[PDB]
DNA sequence: ATCAATATCCACCTGCAGATTCTACCAAAAGTGTATTTGGAAACTGCTCCATCAAAAGGCATGTTCAGCTGAATTCAGCTGAACATGCCTTTTGATGGAGCAGTTTCCAAATACACTTTTGGTAGAATCTGCAGGTGGATATTGAT
DNA sequence: ATCAATATCCACCTGCAGATTCTACCAAAAGTGTATTTGGAAACTGCTCCATCAAAAGGCATGTTCAGCTGAATTCAGCTGAACATGCCTTTTGATGGAGCAGTTTCCAAATACACTTTTGGTAGAATCTGCAGGTGGATATTGAT
């Protein structure tokens, strides 16, 4: 009886199985079907990957080799739909975007 | 072993570091009026947090205000807080 | 004479320079007895976790940050380039704080 | 004293994207607070559909409606791509 | 059958406005302000139960819940009501 | 018999709040207590808000309330129009208020 | 033959506006406008005639506070005449 | 062309309601194009929920998770 | 400012259509009685982590001087927006008729739940690996007097 | 238009605090088998909603006149920014000691489960009576000579 996990058979790298328990225990629905965790870790991954991708680009404009929380500041705040997506959320020592209203530079 | 009392707080978000703030938030120009308004403002503000977070304490009959207990209190004020859970 | 830059240079330097950093601007020491303080007039003897009081300050000075923001644009607003009580009044009303 | 985060699917992912990029600690609870906080995001609003709708099972496309609600558009349509293929290939295979 | 709080909103209404009525879309109204006011302390009430492990909401949940909800003065007259009433049910 | 709502001096329907617990997806568990909390609270805002509401519709020769009348509870008590600050109260209107520059001198 | 000076009719409106509670909008139009833009999202929708009532008294009241919080800061550069810039400011510090 | 349905003297009585004295000539457009933003972002949602329902009908309550969703809860419609 | 003329708004009133309240039936929800299970509190510890203070070095807060430039106050006309009369067309109101969608019941395959057993991916802690802070030095861009 | 003064930016470099990898145990996920729920399709029904037509009322589009508001221009006193000396208190790292948080066991009050009865809340039509057109008269506010 061959082991696989599903987030192999899904193609995933997020845990398939642990979103699931935390579904099945967080008081969502009385069931949980199968396909719901795929989908939601898969969401989930994808966003992942979309912030680290625009984050680790920010870090690489910086020279430096690890993400701080400074380059995913800049990678959300930059991007339009991921400010959207984060409009009321504080990053932890990421700082606000370089930003002088015109009327302030000398005349 | 115990603490003296503190008193007055307040006074040591000082003119400085509300210049600091405002930098940050682009201000070039500041009226002398405002650093007080500041601390009000602040004060409101740490006061309205603090006391959800508390609550979160109390009713886990904790005597120690916790991070997570922070975080939940600015989640139900609408100002979600990332990178201390 | 000695050199002085004229007002608003430096200004607007410190803006630049604390705009590209991300420390935090208020002393930790003198936040941590504020919030301790107003904890106490909340709950006496309570204990705070050394994360907890970082995540306040976080909070506070991301706040603070923003409503400068808006209170600057309310200056602009009138023509003007200091920000005034009624600037940060309108934005706090606006905002829904009131 | 067993606690879990996301810490090392981030990894892998950014593994994925960045095979030379690192991340700091604080960098990395600043994504497992996200991860967190789209998981209760979506779940939540796949729970008042479901209910909306008398129905008592959260599914698939449960998930797919939180998610055309909850994030902007082309966003929302890259992350839809992106769920339909993983169940899709979870179903066969 | 559609549901609703129409019937126990009128007998609070007959209880302090002896001889007030209400138009139909201000009932409305009421519904979905208590509607409303239910969702908001039942969600913080399992949220209060599940940050600290328990799975059962009890009156405790309902009273942190109102706490956090309802601005002081009407927080401290809701609470005296909640607790007046399970004392009354626990002894009745 | 006897009710839960008369044993708890209420009007509110102490076995609906209970059903409404159980089937809202709350917790796996609910308390023989909360509901009665929860309905006593119920209880008494809808009691602020219909006194208020009342007294708006008298002071309007009127025998009923209408939503207009509870928009002018609402938004003339400060604690209530917190707790609904982001609620729309439809065909209440607004409250008269005319900005003092904008008056003739 | 009499006339009013410029003002006094646009007082007058503001107070009998403020103290009514009807909808502002003729409803054949906005409800052809609910119709035209739910169609560039699905195609073939019919409409609850609640839920255009709905959309409308929403929209009513959104514009309602947006002119109010517009009105205050065409008040506070020191005029009583709003424009769209005080609009643009509104919206800005709300989020929007 | 429809989106001017929402006639001048119609913009007018809603900035009386929120207690405006004097209106720019350029304000109406630019309430009709926050209107349409507006609009769109609830039926957006709104019609999301119809979908989900497998329904072709737009519902009241549709309109009000829509509004709900997005901060600006409406009362009297449920 | 008073005084006359003029327009608007509010409080009243009657007649009655329409909205609300009253009434009675019944399917469904709550209540009841009894049996059984279980979550979590109470007690007991074992350590993690927090309170508080200590030293010392230097970074930063504070007060002071002074002057540049800003906010405040004022004036004035052009041209924008208000107010109003007029005529028409869009919306409103009313009626009629179907199609089409929203609900509803039932039943069986399919999907999901749950207990038991087995396996392994995830974690904590130890060991290893490394980028970047924090220094120096030089080039370069900016600023302000002259 | 330069030139001195100052700040910004760049490139280098190394050690260690922080990040990553390694390791091995075990909780949690996977496999299996059985029990329970449910989705949905097929047939059926009755409201809603949309299409369509028609009259007419009132609200809107338009043009005209002008009052007054907004924007520009100007001037000036004082406030706020720049720079400096001075000294304190914040920061950093660690010690001490205990408070309180977390792990564990035990067992009862409280919750769930289930079969059956009693009560109730929803609904539609009848009965009740309030709120609204559409009128008047009086109060109030506005506007123009003076
Ligand atoms: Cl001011
Ligand atoms: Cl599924
Ligand atoms: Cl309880
Ligand atoms: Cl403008
Ligand atoms: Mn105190
Ligand atoms: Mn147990
Ligand atoms: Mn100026
Ligand atoms: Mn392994
Ligand atoms: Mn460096
Ligand atoms: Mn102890
Ligand atoms: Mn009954
Ligand atoms: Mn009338």
């Amino acid at each position: 009886a061959k082991a696989k996990t599903r987030s192999s058979r899904a193609g995933l790298q997020f845990p398939v199985g642990r979103v699931h328990r935390l579904l099945r225990k967080g008081n969502y629905s009385e069931r949980v079907g199968a396909g719901a965790p795929v989908y939601l870790a898969a969401v989930l991954e994808y966003l992942t990957a979309e912030i680290l991708e625009m984050a680790g680009n920010a870090a690489r404009d910086n020279k430096k080799t690890r993400i701080i929380p400074r380059h995913l500041q800049l990678a959300i705040r930059n991007d339009e739909e991921l400010n959207k997506l984060l409009g009321r959320v504080t990053i932890a020592q990421g700082g606000v975007l370089p930003n002088i209203q015109a009327v302030l530079l000398p005349k | 072993r115990h603490r003296k009392v503190l008193r007055d707080n307040i006074q040591g978000i000082t003119k400085p570091a509300i210049r600091r703030l405002a930098r940050r938030g682009g201000v070039k120009r500041i009226s002398g009026l405002i650093y007080e308004e500041t601390r009000g403002v602040l004060k409101v503000f740490l006061e309205n947090v603090i006391r959800d977070a508390v609550t979160y304490t109390e009713h886990a009959k904790r005597k120690t205000v916790t991070a997570m207990d922070v975080v939940y209190a600015l989640k139900r004020q609408g100002r979600t807080l990332y990178g201390f859970g | 004479k000695p050199h002085r830059y004229r007002p608003g240079t430096v200004a607007l330097r410190e803006i630049r320079r604390y705009q590209k950093s991300t420390e935090l601007l208020i002393r930790k020491l003198p936040f941590q007895r504020l919030v301790r303080e107003i904890a106490q007039d909340f709950k006496t003897d309570l204990r705070f976790q050394s994360s907890a009081v970082m995540a306040l300050q976080e909070a506070c000075e991301a706040y603070l940050v923003g409503l400068f923001e808006d209170t600057n644009l309310c200056a602009i607003h009138a023509k003007r380039v200091t920000i005034m009580p009624k600037d940060i009044q309108l934005a706090r009303r606006i905002r829904g704080e009131r | 004293s067993r606690k879990e985060s996301y810490s090392i699917y981030v990894y892998k992912v950014l593994k994925q994207v960045h095979p030379d990029t690192g991340i700091s600690s604080k960098a990395m609870g600043i994504m497992n607070s996200f991860v967190n906080d789209i998981f209760e995001r979506i779940a939540g609003e796949a729970s008042r559909l479901a209910h909306y709708n008398k129905r008592s099972t959260i599914t698939s496309r449960e998930i797919q409606t939180a998610v055309r609600l909850l994030l902007p558009g082309e966003m929302a349509k890259h992350a839809v791509s992106e769920g339909t293929k993983a169940v899709t290939k979870y179903t066969s295979a």
